[PDB]
């Protein structure tokens, strides 16, 4: 696993206040400036060769996540103490049609997988099933709206969990660089809050499986599974001085 | 060592006999805040 | 030869349009009249 | 087994009180609730009102929060509603279920039906 | 106040076919549906428990299927017993409430 | 010292002899035309009666948290009833929830005992609160709890009805666990129902309908009102005002009781925020929620 | 803060636990008066 270096990213907005021209700072889990953030090749394929891995992440304090994908190949995160003796478990999966939040108690496997085929009357790439839980169990919460995962892009995720509130921060931006995360700055939205209260310390990911790699060979023809590229940080207790612009936007931050 | 720091926040949100020790402990703390204003205040016009 | 000739409304300051915060204000005694006595000898001392 | 006696077909004038008998045998009365439910002629079912035959604890429904009154006799093990002003509209039949609380709730156990009109 | 509500409020159907209903609460209950059956001149009789397990002495003909505020009631097979009215309740709270009235015709 | 501005002046200097000179006797300050409220456009009653109505409420190991939001909220009616034999609100007052615009709320419900119900606070120790429930330090909310003798109560005790006895470690604040595995103490010798030093870690416990007052059966429903940082979803059966600016007014912007002149904005507010704050922390900036 | 600005009613009319309060309000009152008074009397001390 390469280890690339976050320069300049993994900033959100503290709180849902309108601040202008106003140096604020504030005290709350960050990722660290030129911190270092592991790098994870999910896929590479070589003859029908391919590279896969994803494996298990400890979820200590936040976790800031970046991804790169120009064919969304990453999809949906998995999230759980142990995904396994009946421990309550976290799971986002985002279809191209709408972004399926189920937040359920799951039993997972050691490869998570969605299905999706090709429609040669439609020429489109549409879903086949939904292959990643054995069944529903014990399911608390549900969220559907409009996909964020898409819509080359860089698609930069920060996740928390204090006060058993789970915390999803997003912001998303085409960027021109290959092999490591681009020198500007951003900042996280708050996208969206979950009220489950159950406990997360390790964490995985979900990717695509299309018609190619959906066949029970090995061999894959006709899809390409190599734009696979997402970097991982650990937040930590940080204290940040953010600078908002007469726009209220922050454009840079001093660790 | 109020809830809150603004004001509003406490005359809302907490009845009267509740929400006077806050008002007590921020009335405290501005007041503080005046004092030391004014006595720094005082030493740079002496020392203008 | 002077500085910022500054005044500070302390009843405005402590507190907003608050009544309440303004009466518990009132039984600390008389600090914002010095407060206000001190800032405006200050202001005399720079036109002086 | 368990049963559940109702008499029905009770004929009343409008405007009076009535004294439904729900008799029932066959299960411990204390560990089991008991409701009744209006059912217009050919109209789906209405609830009435439950009961706790062991602490005599009563809800009513928001129409019925007032007209229908309900009690329990615990001698007997049979329930009664009484001290409602009857009228034209309120002719339907009355049933008694007991309702299987501390389990599955379930309304376990139906009556046979007191189909009371009025005229 | 649960409100329930059901589309098909009176249904044809043949011997020997599957039909599905529909019972929609005005809140999310999370299995808290009995269905319940009415003959001509009888009375209602319980057949699926939480709308998702079934009793004794119920045909497996009759399963229940559905979670939150959306439940159906499927039949695997119909016969001539099977023309009744069909009633969804629900008992997540009171005051308890009953269906607007499913019928059934051959 | 309202007569006329010389007799303020008398009364500022607190003497009837005033010399050559200018006072600083008073400020002066424009008083508001009219009290502007501006509550968003929700209309429908918040589902108050599927938490307290409810037939079953769920153990305490695995209570049941109820999303309440994009509804108008009524606490007057929760407060009045007398049914309720505990009605403590920690971080609001429980007259004041009608005036208030809440982002989110969510309610707990559990049953618990007589001498339990106390440990349903912040920063409490106890069974209930290191293994069961835990409220957080800055809990703002009400706690609701009332007998459920006459619900809850079976001849021979009713079993439906857990609470953990035994675990590893203390509960952080809204934590709940549902791994029902089995309890491990000792030198650790018991890997399956029963061992040396082992225990089940659900305890049921019973309620007799003759049982004690401490040991009765009790509803409890917690709501944990989450203040306004973000637009608010529930509000209170309050009416809202047309808007008008360019006047001083007492404007109550979901709760935010403020007093000044509103005039339009050229600032873009985000979608995710809806207050506008300054250097004192006072509220510059606000979006109109209708 | 206290109930009375004089010393004695609070000694009377209260138990020493709750005239203790009271005491420590009034303390802490005339206290600041006195460092208020103390401080702008040492400006003024410099001045003259
Ligand atoms: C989560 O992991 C275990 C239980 O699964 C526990 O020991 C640990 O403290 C938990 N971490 C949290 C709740 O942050
Ligand atoms: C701020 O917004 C204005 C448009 O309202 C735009 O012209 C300007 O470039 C923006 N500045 C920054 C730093 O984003
Ligand atoms: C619970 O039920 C009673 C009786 O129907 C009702 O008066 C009360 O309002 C209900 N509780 C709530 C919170 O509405
Ligand atoms: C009613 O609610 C909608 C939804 O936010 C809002 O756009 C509309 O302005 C409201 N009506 C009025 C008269 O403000």
């Amino acid at each position: 696993p390469a280890y690339t270096n976050s320069f300049t990213r993994g900033v959100y907005y503290p709180d849902k206040v309108f601040r202008s021209s106003v140096l604020h700072s504030t005290q709350d889990l960050f990722l660290p400036f030129f911190s270092n953030v592991t790098w994870f090749h999910a896929i590479h394929v070589s003859n029908g060769t391919k590279r896969f891995d994803n494996p298990v992440l400890p979820f200590n304090d936040g976790v800031y996540f970046a991804s790169t994908e120009k064919s969304n190949i990453i999809r949906g995160w998995i999230f759980g103490t142990t995904l396994d003796s009946k421990t309550q478990s976290l799971l986002i999966v985002n279809n191209a049609t709408n972004v399926v939040i189920k937040v359920c108690e799951f039993q997972f496997c050691n490869d998570p997988f969605l299905g999706v085929y090709y429609h040669k009357n439609n020429k489109s790439w549409m879903e086949s099933e939904f292959r990643v839980y054995s069944s529903a169990n014990n399911c608390t919460f549900e969220y559907v709206s409009q996909p964020f995962l898409m819509d080359k892009n860089l698609r930069e995720f920060v996740f928390k969990n204090i006060d058993g509130y789970f915390k999803i921060y997003s912001k998303h931006t085409p960027i021109n660089l290959v092999r490591d995360l681009p020198q500007g700055f951003s900042a996280l939205e708050p996208l969206v809050d979950l009220p489950i209260g159950i406990n997360i310390t390790r964490f995985q990911t979900l990717l695509a499986l299309h018609r190619s790699y959906l066949t029970p060979g090995d061999s894959s023809s006709g899809w390409t599974a190599g734009a696979a590229a997402y970097y991982v940080g650990y937040l930590q207790p940080r204290t940040f001085l953010l600078k908002y612009n007469e726009n209220g936007t922050i454009t840079d931050a001093v660790d | 060592g109020a809830i809150s720091s603004v004001l509003n926040d406490i005359l809302s949100r907490l009845d009267p006999p509740e929400a006077e020790v806050q008002i007590d402990r921020l009335i405290t703390g501005r007041l503080q805040s005046l004092q030391t204003y004014v006595t720094q205040q005082l030493i740079r016009a002496a020392e203008i | 030869v002077s500085m910022t000739k500054t005044s500070v409304d302390c009843t405005m300051y402590i507190c907003g349009d608050s009544t309440e915060c303004s009466n518990l204000l009132l039984q600390y005694g008389s600090f914002c009249t010095q407060l206000n006595r001190a800032l405006t000898g200050i202001a005399v001392e720079q036109d002086k | 087994q368990v049963q559940l006696q109702q008499p029905g077909a009770e004929l009343v004038k409008p405007g009076a009180s009535v004294k439904m008998s729900c008799k029932a045998s066959g299960y411990n009365f204390n560990h089991y609730w008991i409701s009744w439910v209006k059912q217009r002629p050919g109209q789906g079912l209405e609830w009435i009102g439950d009961i706790y035959p062991l602490s005599h604890f009563t809800t009513y429904n928001e129409k019925f929060t007032n007209r229908a009154t309900l009690t329990v006799d615990t001698s007997s093990t049979t329930a009664y509603m009484q001290l409602n002003s009857l009228t034209s509209d309120d002719s339907a039949v009355f049933y008694c279920a007991r309702w299987d609380y501390f389990d599955s709730r379930t309304f376990d156990y139906w009556g046979q039906g007191t189909t009371l009109t009025v005229s | 106040d649960i409100l329930l509500t059901q589309f098909p409020a009176i249904l044809s159907v043949s011997p020997g076919e599957r039909v599905s209903f529909s019972c929609r609460a005005s809140q999310t209950i999370g299995t808290n549906i009995h269905w319940y059956q009415q003959r001509i001149n009888g009375s209602p009789r319980l057949l699926i428990k939480y709308a998702s397990e079934s009793i004794s002495g119920i045909p497996s003909r009759f399963s229940g299927s559905g979670s939150g505020t959306d439940f159906s009631l499927s039949i695997n097979n119909v016969e001539s017993e099977d023309i009744a009215d069909y009633y969804c309740q629900q008992i997540n709270s009171w005051p308890l409430t009953f269906g607007a009235g499913t019928k059934l015709d051959l | 010292c309202a007569l006329d501005p010389l007799s303020e002046t008398k009364c500022t200097l607190k003497s009837f002899t005033v010399e050559k000179g200018i006072y600083q006797t008073s400020n002066f300050r424009v008083q508001p035309t009219e009290s502007i409220v501006r509550f968003p456009n929700i209309t429908n009653l918040c589902p108050f009666g599927e938490v307290f109505n409810a037939t079953r409420f769920a153990s305490v190991y695995a209570w049941n948290r109820k999303r309440i939001s994009n509804c108008v909220a009524d606490y007057s009616v929760l407060y009045n009833s007398a049914s309720f034999s505990t009605f403590k609100c920690y971080g609001v007052s429980p007259t004041k929830l009608n005036d208030l615009c809440f982002t989110n709320v969510y309610a707990d419900s559990f049953v618990i005992r007589g001498d339990e119900v106390r440990q349903i606070a912040p920063g409490q120790t106890g069974k209930i609160a290191d293994y069961n429930y835990k409220l957080p330090d800055d809990f703002t909310g009400c706690v609701i709890a009332w007998n459920s003798n006459n619900l809850d109560s079976k001849v021979g005790g009713n079993y439906n009805y857990l609470y953990r006895l035994f675990r590893k470690s203390n509960l952080k604040p809204f934590e709940r666990d549902i791994s029902t595995e089995i309890y491990q103490a000792g030198s650790t010798p018991c890997n399956g129902v029963e061992g040396f030093n082992c225990y089940f870690p659900l305890q049921s416990y019973g309620f007799q309908p003759t049982n004690g007052v401490g040991y009765q059966p009790y509803r409890v429903v917690v709501l944990s009102f989450e203040l306004l940082h973000a637009p608010a979803t529930v509000c209170g059966p309050k009416k809202s005002t047309n808007l008008v600016k360019n006047k001083c007014v007492n404007f109550n912007f979901n709760g935010l009781t403020g007093t000044g002149v509103l005039t339009e904005s050229n600032k873009k507010f985000l979608p995710f925020q809806q207050f506008g704050r300054d250097i004192a922390d006072t509220t510059d900036a606000v979006r109109d929620p209708q």
